[PDB]
């Protein structure tokens, strides 16, 4: 949707599609080492690493090297669903855990 | 220093003055600092410092 | 300045790092642009693979030098003196040049750190460093470079997993 | 100080 | 400025959410590299460091009267027992965490209150 | 594709006194071949005491079947009968060997410098048996206490 | 041959390592690939207090990049509504008309800010949609009713001190439907803002715009939002006989609960979590030998404070919300692609 | 010269807390005992108040 807020994609030496750097705007540290852990569980990625390009700037560079196969884009977009899926199970057990003390504490 | 250089503005018409805000009174201060009331005329602020090499950004005297 | 104090408590023998403070603190140091980052192999391999901090320093070093051209060799000596380590007394055997393996000799092959500190002697404005091998070698913009990969990387050390402060308690 | 009794 | 020489530029203002964060949820407001220390020996700071915290933690008011604490009555001694008597340590570092990475740094760092002076020198005059 | 493999015991835990965090240097010494060991071993992984044996292996390759490594490092490796029969594994290289000081004598003995990394390793002993090294020769060092 | 998996291990002169050995390749066996079941079984919440205004949870089981983020978040990313402009018709007080406009940013608002909506660039006027305006007119003057008395407030004062009592909402479109008559006002009515003499006289408006404390402080919505890894406390040793008193005293008082077994005292850990890091057994030279003090791996403490525009609970839940439309928003736009 | 109206280090609101503490030290409280009553835990919002040198009275003492 937004051209430059959101991903800018650089191939590298030789158009790699297994090693891609994705910039990533109006992202700091939180969204960057969340998804830089995220994308570490995956067997299949061999170098993943995020850095700030410049403190005046509001941008991170991704870096993901893959294996041999995979485009290094499904690391990244799969990343990204996990930790959306680990988001999503927080929030539902954080919201039932709150429940359940306003109850023990209100019954009491 | 930027500080509180006196009390009557409106009436001095001075060239340059220099005013501090909020100014606070040391929380660690000498005894002869209470005997000359010096806080009739506060000259800085309190804060929480930590020694720390973090940044990058501090190093060769910068704060 | 903690560029230096930074880099010789990274490269003193005990600091281990896992896969992912071993990476981010490469690509943290190099920001790299083009191509891919060789990495290295752990040291330890079997109870838990871990790297050595040295590790990080090469492969900071093979990635920076020019792609053409080959990882030098370099044999110095540290700042930091090897009796500064000697807590105890020491004690003698029969075989030992104790100096033989000393964290003060610093012995880079191929472009591999694998014995030193990397104090100011390196890194510093002392001659025949590393960094005054880099600029005789491949030339001026190398040593620059290394310089600046340097910099960032003993300062994304202490700031993401270490921390330099001085208490009282260094003074008593 | 401890999670709820 | 600091109350002992110990001048500096701004260089940066530190986002708030990337400051090292302590472990009793403070974050420190100022950054001073502990470098000025070794060559400049203005042991002072450390002190008044120590002694503001104090002086902030029980709501008294110490003194930086000079000569006033010997070899024998230290002022490291005394201070470091008005610490330790509100749940802080001796050698007042309490441990933070890093803003940055969320891992619990390995050295404890010295935090503590001092009185800063804004100088009358501005880039916008130079 | 083992280079060297023997069963120590160690005699010294520290003896030169520089004192490092997690890393312990040990003063072995080899049994039915008298051959000599310092050892710098990450101790917080792997504790290691006195009068303590241990079997050690230096190898060329993990496979025991020949095929040659690679040089690259995958934690998904499907080869998976790799040397495991032994508790810690170290992967460095060879950055010295030095024919013995002794000349008149036979003295043809030779001190292999190992590096680890950062923990460095000495095998001392008749040349007969250290031929298999030479410098910047990749080695694994496995070793499996008894 | 000895693993500990679940503690982060200190002395004094420096913690031992800065890793938690849960990650993929991490060991011979225990490598991982996020099994998402696993976490779904080893994830637990618990909340130890919540008065309004503060939260206590213990989120057991998560790594310190996702606490990070939602510590991040709470503090520079979740919405809040703070006055941005302020027109001034006339000011005859001592306290300057900047410095005026800058006091009134940092006082909270208890508009709710998920019915907004951000101001387009450029767009001064603002609607119904997107602002809030609020009127602050008071003058002093002496009080005739008043004897030869000297305390400020029962002469020179009929409005010697204007508080935030004093702002009025301007009800800006249909607003006043939707908001109810005190749902809009600012969250405390005792903020001291200036202080007026006889004569004197302020009269402005207040525009409140949406806005994430990232940009400026006055719109971030928690006072701290802070976590700390939950401590670990050993006794390698029964501490008895007036030195389970000593151990008792260099910890924050409830850790270390002397019980009385039998004629002799003996110090117990009876609540780790108490805690606070002082490592004041490190200076007993005895007792430093006697006591292991780390921290648990992933069992963190978290403590949200809110300023009063929204309850804690709902905070964390919009931070999560908040991590998991960062994570959607480039999800999406890598599927534009 | 006036109270500040939130901590600086943490942002916490210490604004209304001034007449509170003028108050409860008139009635005799030490300045622990006060910030401990206000609320006031952690020593960055004590020093904001503890420390505070009202010169807003002084100014508010010359002709209009
Ligand atoms: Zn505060």
């Amino acid at each position: 949707g937004e051209r430059k807020t959101a991903l800018e994609m650089v191939q590298a030496a030789g158009t790699d599609r297994h090693c891609v750097t994705f910039v990533l705007h109006e992202e700091d540290h939180t969204l960057g080492n969340s998804l830089r852990y995220m994308i570490m569980k995956n067997p299949e990625v061999e170098f993943c690493g995020y850095t700030t390009t410049h403190p005046s700037e509001s941008k991170i560079n991704l870096r993901i090297q893959t294996r041999g196969t995979l485009p290094a884009v499904e690391p990244f977009q799969r990343g990204l669903n996990e930790l959306m899926n680990v988001c999503q199970h927080v929030l539902d057990k954080f919201e039932a855990s709150i429940k359940d003390y306003k109850d023990q504490k209100a019954s009491r | 220093t930027m500080g509180f250089p006196l009390l009557t503005y409106q009436d001095r018409s001075d060239n340059k003055l220099y005013r501090l805000q909020t100014p606070q009174s040391p929380l660690v201060r000498p005894s002869m600092y209470d005997y000359y009331d010096m806080d009739n005329y506060p000259i800085g602020t309190n804060a929480i410092v930590a020694v720390i090499s973090y940044t990058g950004y501090d190093m060769e005297d910068a704060m | 300045q903690d560029h230096m104090v930074s880099g010789a408590s990274m490269t003193t023998r005990g600091c281990f790092f896992t896969r992912e403070h071993y990476m981010e603190l490469v690509y943290r140091g190099l920001t790299d642009k083009v191509g891919r980052v060789k990495l290295l192999s752990p040291s330890i391999l079997k109870p838990f693979p871990l790297w050595t901090g040295k590790q990080v320093v090469s492969t900071l070093l093979i990635n920076i030098i020019p792609e053409d051209h080959i990882p030098l060799n370099l044999s110095g000596k540290a700042k930091i003196t090897g009796k500064a380590w000697v807590k105890e007394t020491p004690r003698s055997v029969p075989g030992f040049n104790p100096d033989s393996m000393c964290e003060s000799q610093v012995i880079i092959r191929e472009g591999e750190l694998l014995c030193g500190v990397l104090d100011k002697a390196h890194y510093g404005s002392s001659a025949y460093g590393l960094v005054h091998c880099c600029y005789e070698i491949y030339g001026g913009e190398t040593s620059g470079k290394v310089l600046t990969c340097l910099a960032r990387l003993f300062t994304a050390y202490l700031q993401l997993y270490r921390g330099f402060t001085l208490g009282v308690e260094d003074i008593l | 100080g401890n999670p709820p009794v | 400025a600091s109350r002992h020489g110990q001048k500096g530029i701004l260089s940066r203002l530190w986002p708030a959410e990337d400051m090292p964060f302590t472990e009793s949820g403070m974050v420190p407001d100022i950054l001073f590299n502990p470098h000025g220390f070794p060559s400049r020996m203005t042991i002072g700071m450390l002190i008044e460091s120590m002694a503001g915290k104090s002086a902030a933690l029980h709501g008294l008011c110490h003194d930086a009267t000079p000569f006033i604490f010997s070899e024998e009555n230290s002022a490291l001694e005394y201070f470091g027992e008005m610490l330790k008597a509100a749940g802080y340590n001796f050698y007042g570092t309490e441990r933070l965490y890093s803003g940055i990475s969320g891992l619990e740094l390995e050295a404890d760092i010295f935090i503590g209150v001092v009185y800063y002076q804004r100088l009358r020198h501005m880039v916008s005059d130079k | 594709g083992i280079l060297f493999e023997d069963i120590f015991d160690v005699k010294d835990i520290d003896p030169e006194g520089k004192k490092f965090d997690r890393v312990s240097r040990l003063h072995c010494e080899s049994e039915s071949f008298k051959m000599d060991l310092i050892l710098d071993v990450n101790i917080q992984i792997y504790p290691v005491d006195l009068g303590d044996k241990f079997r050690l292996v230096i190898a060329s390759t993990l496979y025991e079947d020949g095929t040659l490594d690679d040089g690259e490092y995958n934690p998904t490796d499907d080869r998976p009968s790799r040397a495991d029969q032994f508790e810690y594994v170290m992967y460095g290289k060879v950055y010295r060997i030095e024919g013995d000081e002794t000349s008149t004598e036979a003295a043809t003995r030779l001190s292999a410098y190992v590096s680890y990394g950062g923990l460095l390793m000495r095998l001392q002993g008749d040349a007969n048996n250290l031929h298999g090294f030479e410098v910047d020769s990749r080695v694994y060092l496995l070793m499996k206490k008894l | 041959v000895e693993e500990m998996r679940s503690r982060v291990v200190l002395g004094e002169f420096g913690v031992r390592n800065v890793h938690t050995t849960d990650f993929p390749g991490n060991y011979s066996g225990y490598d991982d690939a996020w099994d998402q079941d696993r976490f779904e079984k080893n994830f637990r919440v618990d909340v130890v207090h919540m008065d309004e205004n503060s939260l206590e949870f213990d989120m057991v089981g998560i790594d310190a990049a996702i606490a990070n983020a939602f510590r991040r978040i709470l503090l520079a990313e979740v919405p809040t509504m703070a006055v941005e402009k302020v027109l001034v018709y006339n000011n005859t007080s001592i306290v300057q008309d900047e410095i005026l406009a800058h006091r009134l940013g940092l006082i909270p608002i208890h508009a709710d800010p998920r019915l907004f909506e951000y101001r387009n660039q450029g767009d001064e006027e603002g609607t119904e949609i997107d602002t809030l305006q609020f009127r602050l007119q008071v003058r002093c003057t002496r009080n005739p009713h008043a004897a030869k008395d000297s305390s400020d407030p029962n002469e020179l004062y009929v409005n010697h001190k204007v508080y935030t009592r004093h702002m009025t909402w301007i009800p800006l479109g249909n607003q006043a439907d939707l908001f109810p008559e005190g749902t809009i006002r600012p969250v405390h009515d005792d903020i001291l803002i200036a202080q007026l003499r006889p004569g004197q006289e302020i009269d402005l408006l207040m525009h409140c715009v949406k806005g994430i404390g990232k940009d400026h402080a006055k719109f971030s919505p928690v006072a701290t939002a802070s976590y700390r890894l939950l401590p670990d406390i050993t006794l390698l040793e029964p501490v008895e006989g007036e030195a389970a008193e000593e151990l008792s005293r260099c910890f924050s008082p409830g850790v270390i609960e002397v019980q009385e077994v039998q004629g002799k005292k003996v110090a117990r850990v009876a609540n780790p979590r108490l805690d606070t890091f002082s490592r004041e057994i490190f200076r007993n030279e005895k007792l430093k030998k006697v006591v292991r003090l780390a921290r648990v791996r992933d069992h963190y403490i978290f403590s949200v404070e809110s300023t009063g525009v929204l309850p804690p609970d709902v905070l964390v839940s919009e931070a999560i919300k908040v991590l998991m439309g960062k994570c959607r928003r480039f999800l999406d736009e890598l599927d534009a692609v | 010269m006036i109270i500040p109206v939130r901590c600086f280090t943490c942002g916490k609101i210490v604004g209304n807390k001034w007449e509170a503490y003028l108050g409860l030290l008139q009635a005799e409280y030490t300045e622990g005992d006060a910030l401990d009553a206000l609320g006031l835990k952690r020593y960055c919002c004590r020093r904001m108040l503890l420390a505070h040198v009202d010169l807003i009275e002084k100014l508010l003492n010359y002709a209009p």
